[PDB]
């Protein structure tokens, strides 16, 4: 979407809340890709910001509009440790079990980071603890290779 | 004192009133052994980390 | 006889050789190639400047000097240089690598690699003696090689050459023109090894030099070009009787005679006077009495500190030029009624004065302007400790916290060589303190 | 002292490897196939310091170019100055380091390590006197991180007695996403503390915020922040490759700037702070340059210098000015600031002033600062660390090469001990 396009990216990623707003009712495309993929959505998952999440998800975002990568903006927040945004994106259709060109869940990447709650809001959303990345891991291995004892004790109950 | 391009005198104001050589190379010969023993300590934790390196690469070979 | 060997150690040592060499050469009316018209070839090798300059077939004089540096660039510059045919390349000496301003490296690293070339080139210089008097050492007291490779070399020329006089022209470090923040640790290092092996010592702070450029010669931001020129000013002054058929300071030996009472308190404060500017109005030429005055006065030092602070042990003027001994003596009684020229119990109030009558010489194109009648006052005062305590507490400040110690420990030195020198200045300040008390 | 080897790792290290190559030539006169072009004596002085002279009147610098990764290499060739260096000196593997500090430093590193110092070897064996070496690499990565600090240390066992510098550039989160950047910095410092003798902190988080907030761009490149690296690099370099008095080489430099071992990480400034291709409007004056110098705001290292004390600093002025302006406003700024000067160092501030401006500028500064207030850039490391650490995130990616979790332990334990060591200095007093 041209000069909006770019412009509501850079504002995504500065967290620019104001600015967003002004560029949405000038008609920037709420879709409006990166170099790499990446929409609005996902900039504003991997740098934690909740309220530019809401108002592009109202503007009519792609809640799983996947980059080059494959990674959705669920994947990345669960990456980064965002929890209110890992709840909004899943409360607003996020795919639980959305895969990456790595074999990735968002599970796979909150489990590796070691983020316990968003293993737990996954887990409740229906995340498949069996799914297997193209390293041929599940999530209940990742933490186990990581040395994880309290994620690989949240994940052994269904796994 | 006259001398041929010079001369000079006093003014008295007032009266009063009332081979180390072995040893030059034995400081340096320790100088140089304390230099070494500093290089060659440096050496061996160098030498000690070469050893935990090629201790991680046969760990690697452990998991696959 | 009666030969004299300048040793130049690192910068400061080498480039305030080429101004002194050149200083002397327009004294002695020596050409840059080495000619004179005014000699006879030997002959002719009996007058007073033979005891610097030694005489080839060809007629040509050479300085009887050895130029040292543990790095090539500065005397590079005198082998490219205008007296590149006044040197022999034998008697330029130079390393690869340079002491870093550091005094552990100067002595125990590098310099054990270059002392004994060193000391076959002043060996091959000393072999052309018939009496060799001695050694004039110029170093700094701030960088490594003048630091660090000049201990070396006095403790080494001790042992070869047994009851030899030893003299040193030293420069004192001043913050305006320093070039390393542990120049007081290479100072204090220097001061502790040198002691025992130096007979008398002329410092020369690089600041009072510095302030008389500045006020004297109205240089904004003197460079060492000028402040070399006004050095060698001071180191002609205090030569003139070595170089000439003087009457005072006669001999190396004479120095010690006439201004060290005791062997350690061998630090004597020169005086000069007039330093006037070249680019001056015609302006009448001072006096014997004006000139006189003027080696009372803080502002025409070579070392920073306070006469009035301090009691005199020994005093010199030496005179050059139109001087007449009778306005010598008037000039001393009257200085006498409105100075306090304090002396200790021991000394007899009073001066000896030497009377030099070849005219005081500039360099052509100089800063300093010519004049008829100069004075360069040696006065052996204990105010000299106050450069001492300043240098001592730049120390202290430092080694409290051992910062920068570990680059002489990483050279092999130990940290009881730095509390040993240091104590050896806590005994000279006790010195100067408890003689005059 | 004379020839100092240049040693460029990663896709980092090589990219600002590069640009310090082609700021330099342009100085130095030397155009890109090798040919001196220049008008003044005083660029090839001390040439001999960065290149070597080949037949045929031409000079090749003694660089080193290294990466696990093969397409970095081609970019430098395909560069403006890309044929300027020794094509024998191109040492590149085939895979990559993957971002992961331990294939770089054990693993796909050590395969390299040996071709590497090949090269090196025959670069320092060729010298009349080394000086020592120069490693431009990022800290985030893992070639310039892991094999950059594998190679420092293989070096620090073949040349103890060479002075050993780097050019290190600190990641951050504004410029970088991989989110191992924390895992693989901390790593690096615990090597660079123990084997750096001199180490310049070039943080992309100050580079990234000069950029946004000074040069108002509002999206950087790396290509903007280079421009900023290149100019540092250029300014903290000049007094090893001009004639002059003052840190004219590695180890007086050292000397003067190091008052303890593990103390050697510089807090670079520059002033006057430019755009690539801003039109800058008249030159500053002497009280302006030396003003801006000691600002927060031209740090290249995220630390503000007034919430610490310095240790040593080394001030460069560049191009035509009065040496007298430049001494005033360097005493009146130490004398008004006193506290921010350590007590106990006496005269720790250095000035030197070049005639040769840099390219672009009529009149520039230059400030390397051993400052108390590094601190910062370390206790951000260290939080960012801590906060993956302890919750034990990507760590199978390390010790899946073969490492253990002790390593991670130790390397921060020494990153807060060097912390801790600033703080000490930052509080002790003259008494
Ligand atoms: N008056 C004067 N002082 C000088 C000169 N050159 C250097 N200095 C001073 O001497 C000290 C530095 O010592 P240097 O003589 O340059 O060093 P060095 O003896 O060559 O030793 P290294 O370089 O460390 O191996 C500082 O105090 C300088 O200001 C000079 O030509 N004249
Ligand atoms: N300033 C700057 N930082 C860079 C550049 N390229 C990569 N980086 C940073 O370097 C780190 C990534 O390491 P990199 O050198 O690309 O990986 P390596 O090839 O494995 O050494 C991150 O902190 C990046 O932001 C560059 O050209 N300039
Ligand atoms: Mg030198």
């Amino acid at each position: 979407g041209s000069d909006l396009g770019k412009k509501l990216l850079e504002a995504a990623r500065a967290g620019q809340d104001d600015e967003v707003r002004i560029l949405m009712a000038n008609g920037a495309d709420v879709n409006a890709e990166d170099d790499s993929g990446k929409t609005p959505l996902h900039l504003a998952a991997i740098k934690g910001h909740l309220e530019i999440v809401e108002v592009l998800l109202k503007h009519g975002a792609d809640v799983n509009a996947a980059d080059k990568m494959g990674d959705t903006p669920l994947h990345l927040a669960a990456l980064y440790g965002h929890l209110e945004i890992v709840e909004v994106l899943l409360k607003n259709g996020a795919d639980v079990n959305a895969t990456d060109t790595y074999g990735f869940t968002p599970l796979h990447l909150a489990a590796d980071a070691g983020h316990l709650e968003i293993v737990e809001v996954l887990l409740k959303y229906g995340a498949d603890v069996n799914a297997q990345d193209k390293f041929g891991k599940t999530a209940f291995d990742i933490s186990i290779d990581n040395g994880n004892e309290d994620l690989a004790e949240i994940l052994q109950k269904l796994n | 004192n006259k001398a041929t391009s010079g001369q000079s005198w006093e003014v008295i104001l007032k009266p009063p009133s009332f081979p180390s050589l072995e040893e030059i190379q034995k400081k340096l010969e320790a100088a140089e052994e304390r230099r070494k023993a500093h290089f060659a300590a440096m050496l061996e934790r160098l030498q000690e980390k070469d050893k935990h390196a090629e201790e991680v690469r046969k760990n690697k070979e452990l998991k696959e | 006889m009666r030969e004299c060997i300048s040793i130049h150690v690192g910068q400061a040592g080498v480039q305030i050789g080429n101004a002194c060499w050149e200083l002397y050469c327009l004294e002695h009316g020596i050409q840059p190639d080495g000619q004179m018209p005014s000699d006879k070839t030997i002959g002719g090798g009996d007058d007073s400047f033979n005891t610097f300059f030694s005489e080839t077939g060809a007629g040509k004089h050479v300085p009887r000097a050895v130029f040292v540096d543990l790095e090539p660039t500065v005397i590079d510059e005198v082998r490219t240089g205008t007296y590149r045919q006044l040197f022999h390349p034998e008697q330029l000496i130079t390393g690869k690598e340079d002491a870093a301003n550091n005094y552990a490296r100067g002595h125990y690293t590098i310099g054990k690699e270059i002392i004994d070339l060193v000391l076959d080139r002043i060996r091959k210089l000393a072999d052309q003696c018939t009496g060799l008097q001695g050694f004039l050492v110029f170093h700094s007291f701030g960088g490594g090689t003048g630091s660090g490779f000049t201990s070396l070399l006095m403790e080494r020329l001790s042992v070869d050459y047994g009851k030899k006089s030893k003299l040193e022209f030293s420069i004192y470090p001043a913050p305006q023109v320093s070039t390393a923040v542990v120049e007081p640790y290479n100072s204090i290092l220097t001061t502790h090894t040198t002691l025992e092996h130096s007979d008398c010592a002329f410092m020369v702070d690089n600041e009072a030099i510095y302030d008389i450029c500045r006020r004297n010669l109205d240089i904004e931001r003197p460079t060492y070009t000028n402040l070399n020129r006004l050095i060698s000013q001071i180191v002609s002054s205090i030569t003139a009787s070595l170089r000439f058929d003087g009457a005072l300071n006669v001999d190396l030996t004479e120095f010690q005679t006439n201004l060290v009472p005791y062997p350690r308190i061998h630090f004597p404060l020169a005086t000069y006077a007039p330093v006037i500017s070249a680019e001056k109005a015609y302006h009448e030429q001072l006096s014997v009495a004006e000139i006189t005055n003027a080696c009372f006065e803080p502002a025409n030092q070579m070392v920073k500190c306070d006469p009035r602070h301090g009691k005199y042990m020994a005093c010199c003027l030496l005179y050059r030029g139109d001087v007449v001994p009778k306005d010598v003596n008037a000039a001393i009684a009257t200085i006498k009624t409105k100075r306090s020229i304090q002396f200790v119990d021991w000394c007899p109030t009073g001066f000896k004065v030497g009377i030099n009558y070849q005219p005081p010489t500039v360099v052509p194109g100089g800063d300093l302007a010519k004049v008829q009648r100069a004075v360069c006052m040696l006065s052996n005062t204990t105010a000299i400790a106050e450069a001492w305590a300043r240098l001592d507490h730049k120390f202290d400040l430092m080694y409290a916290k051992r910062a920068f110690v570990h680059w002489y420990v990483g050279e092999g030195m130990e940290e009881g060589e730095f509390s040993e020198a240091r104590e050896d200045m806590a005994a000279l300040e006790k010195d100067y303190e408890e003689v005059g008390v | 002292m004379r020839e100092i080897v240049h040693i460029q790792a990663g896709q980092c290290g090589n990219q600002i490897g590069a640009k310090f190559w082609e700021v330099i030539s342009d100085e130095h006169g030397i155009d890109p196939t090798g040919s001196y072009h220049g008008d003044s004596d005083l660029q090839l002085e001390r040439i001999n310091v960065y290149y070597n002279e080949a037949t045929g009147n031409k000079y090749v610098p003694r660089a080193i170019l290294v990466d696990l990764e093969p397409g970095t290499m081609d970019s430098v060739r395909s560069g403006p100055f890309g044929q300027i260096f020794r094509p024998d000196n191109f040492v590149f593997g085939q895979s990559g380091a993957g971002n992961n500090w331990a294939k770089g430093h054990y693993t796909e590193g050590a395969e390299l390590v040996d071709s590497v110092l090949d090269v090196v070897r025959k670069e320092s064996e060729s010298c009349d006197c080394l000086q020592g070496f120069q490693l431009t690499h990022s800290l985030g990565g893992g070639t310039g991180s892991g094999m950059g600090t594998l190679l420092i240390s293989k070096i620090r066992e073949e040349y103890p007695d060479r002075i050993m510098n780097t050019f290190s550039v600190m990641p951050s989160p504004k410029v970088s996403d991989t989110v191992v950047e924390p895992y693989n910095a901390t790593l690096s410092v615990h090597q660079l503390v123990e084997n750096t003798d001199e180490t310049y902190s070039i943080d992309n988080e100050a580079l990234y915020d000069i950029c946004f907030r000074t040069l108002k761009l509002t999206t950087p490149t790396y290509g903007d922040l280079n421009h900023l690296v290149s100019a540092t690099m250029s300014g903290v370099t000049t007094c090893l490759r001009f004639p002059g008095q003052l840190n004219a080489d590695l180890r007086k430099l050292a000397v003067n700037m190091v008052p303890f071992p593990r103390l050697h990480f510089f807090m670079p400034g520059f002033a006057p702070l430019t755009s690539r291709g801003s039109q800058q409007y008249r030159a500053l004056t002497v009280p302006e340059l030396t003003q801006q110098m000691f600002d927060s705001k031209n740090m290249m290292a995220a630390c503000d210098p007034r919430h610490g004390r310095y240790l040593t600093v080394a001030t460069i002025f560049r191009g035509r000015m009065s040496m007298k302006e430049v001494d005033e406003q360097m005493l009146n700024i130490q004398n008004k600031n006193s506290s921010y000067f350590v007590e106990w160092i006496p005269n720790n501030v250095k000035t030197a002033v070049c005639d040769i401006p840099p390219r672009g500028l009529k009149m520039s500064s230059t400030f390397i600062g051993n400052s108390t207030a590094i601190q910062e850039l370390f206790k951000r490391i260290s939080e960012q660390f801590t906060a993956m650490f302890r919750r034990k995130a990507f760590l199978h990616w390390y010790t899946g090469e073969g490492m253990d979790e002790m390593e991670f332990t130790e390397a921060e334990s020494n990153m807060n001990d060097l912390v801790s060591e600033y703080q000490q200095y930052q509080d002790a007093t003259a008494d």
